[PDB]
DNA sequence: AAACATTCGTTCACGTGAGTTCCAGTACAAGTCTGGTC
DNA sequence: AGACTTGTACTGGAACTCACGTGAACGAATGTTT
């Protein structure tokens, strides 16, 4: 449902820190093996900086 | 001397007997002004 | 607007198009206008910049003054604008030529760059281009291939190197250009794996966890696992709230 | 290599993981020109006012 | 590490840049 | 009736301010080495 | 006593990135002139 010519912007890469909150890697790990599986993206709200 | 006075002289390139930061120096001792680069005031270029 | 140009295949194959923005960031056509506290006017107000040189006696320098230089390394080198003008990239504008064929799998998504998405159409009022850029794109589509063009909007834009893939519909087909990135563009990050970690590598329930959520958290549905899918959320019918 | 944020993704209002997030393509400009002074060739401090 | 540049330690070697070459 | 000038909404490039990460300079405190005599 | 070395914490500036503004340039439509 993500479609090739609906281009807006750059994309970028997320990566997790582990070095403010730990587990998070157990969890990232996680996700990325089931989406991988279920070829699924997450859909989600993005706000770089305040306001 | 005043021989030179209020002149903007604007020297890039000097002969391998008068390097420029030498020629720059010979030209001030008499009262020149010394632009790095060229300009709509500049009188000549050297 | 529409813009016109020529796709070229060599020197004797020419096709004439026309190419619109479909999809690109869309901003307040209007600003704010800064005005007076009291008058409340915009003629009460007026901006302008000053330059003074370094020195303690904080000199003046008028605007003619100052000649633009850049850095190399630990000095500054002075360089002219009219010499920069004079030794500028200079290009013949106005360019949509196809620099080669390429296989779709060797185009990536995550590489394109830019900020705007065009469609290519053949020239409007002329039968035959329209056969010619169709013959392209259904070439182009049986065969699994794009287009690595080279794109220059006029003479003074940058010259940009990008990919046109075809895109047939129902009732119309037409070519989509998105730009590619260059050599400097290029950014080489390395990132530890996630896979061969021993100590961040989840258990099964874990993982049956997280498929539980995903399976939980489907945004479609099939329909009656009779035809296709539908969507339940599709943000691009979202009108944008900023404006709102 | 330099994170340009550190977030935090949030599953619910209590599950949150720390994520980085990073630019694998940049767009390449030319290094910004610097004012210089056209007598002494020595740089040029600017500053902007409203009255 | 194979592929690391001899110029700027911890990045990859960039392959020069070739254009477009045709296959046979 | 046909040709040329002007205007308008669009487009690109370039410049400037605010947010975030990283590193150097600074401060202070503790540790370590030394000196002298009674 | 005194002086240097080492460890911890803090603050300011550099650099990088995005948003917003301004400037110049242009194809098409319309109005004016001959």
């Amino acid at each position: 449902l993500l479609k090739k010519h609906h281009y807006l912007r750059p994309s970028l890469f997320v990566y997790p820190e582990e070095s403010l909150v730990i587990g998070s890697s157990t969890l990232f790990s996680a996700l990325l093996i089931k989406c991988l599986e279920k070829e699924v993206a997450a859909l989600c709200r993005y706000t770089p900086r305040r306001n | 001397s005043n021989i030179f006075e209020d002149v903007e002289f604007c020297v890039m390139s000097g002969t391998d007997s008068q390097p420029k930061p030498d020629l720059e120096n010979r030209i001030a001792e008499f009262g020149g002004y010394i632009v790095q680069n060229p300009g709509p005031d500049t009188y000549c270029v050297i | 607007i529409h813009w016109p140009c020529r796709l070229t295949i060599g020197s004797n194959l020419s096709i004439r198009i026309a190419a619109y923005k479909s999809i690109l960031q869309e901003r307040v056509k209007k600003t704010w206008t800064v005005v007076d506290a009291k008058t409340l006017k915009k003629e009460d107000i007026q901006k302008e910049t000053v330059y003074c040189l370094n020195d303690d006696d904080e000199t003046e320098v008028l605007k003619e003054d100052i000649i633009q230089g850049f850095r190399y390394g630990s000095d500054i080198v002075p360089f002219s604008k009219v010499d920069e003008e004079q030794m500028k990239y200079k290009s013949e504008g106005k360019c949509f030529s196809v620099l080669g064929f390429c296989k779709s799998s060797q185009v990536q998504r995550r590489f394109f760059m830019g900020n705007q998405v065009l469609k290519v159409f053949a020239a409007r009022d002329d039968e035959a281009a329209a056969v010619a850029l169709s013959s392209l794109i259904h070439a182009l589509d049986d065969l699994d291939m794009v287009a690595i063009v080279r794109y220059a909007y006029d003479k003074r834009a940058n010259p940009q190197v990008g990919v046109a893939f075809p895109h047939i519909k129902h009732n119309y087909e037409c070519l989509v250009y998105v730009q590619l990135p260059f050599m400097e563009d290029l950014r080489q990050y390395m990132f530890s794996s996630l896979k061969n970690s021993k100590k961040y590598a989840p258990t099964e329930a874990q993982l049956n966890a997280v498929d539980a959520l995903i399976d939980s958290m489907s945004l479609a549905k099939k329909d009656e696992k009779t035809d296709t899918l539908e969507d339940l959320f599709p943000t691009t019918k979202i009108p944008n709230p900023r404006f709102q | 290599k330099r994170a340009l944020s550190r977030l935090k993704l949030k599953l619910n209002k209590d599950i949150v993981i720390s994520v980085g997030i990073y630019n694998l393509v940049q767009k390449a400009l030319k290094p910004p020109p610097i004012k210089l002074y056209r007598e002494t060739n020595e740089p040029v401090k600017t500053k902007t006012r409203t009255f | 590490c194979p592929g690391e540049s001899l110029i700027n330690p911890g990045f990859k070697s960039k392959k020069p840049a070739g254009g477009v070459d045709f296959d046979e």
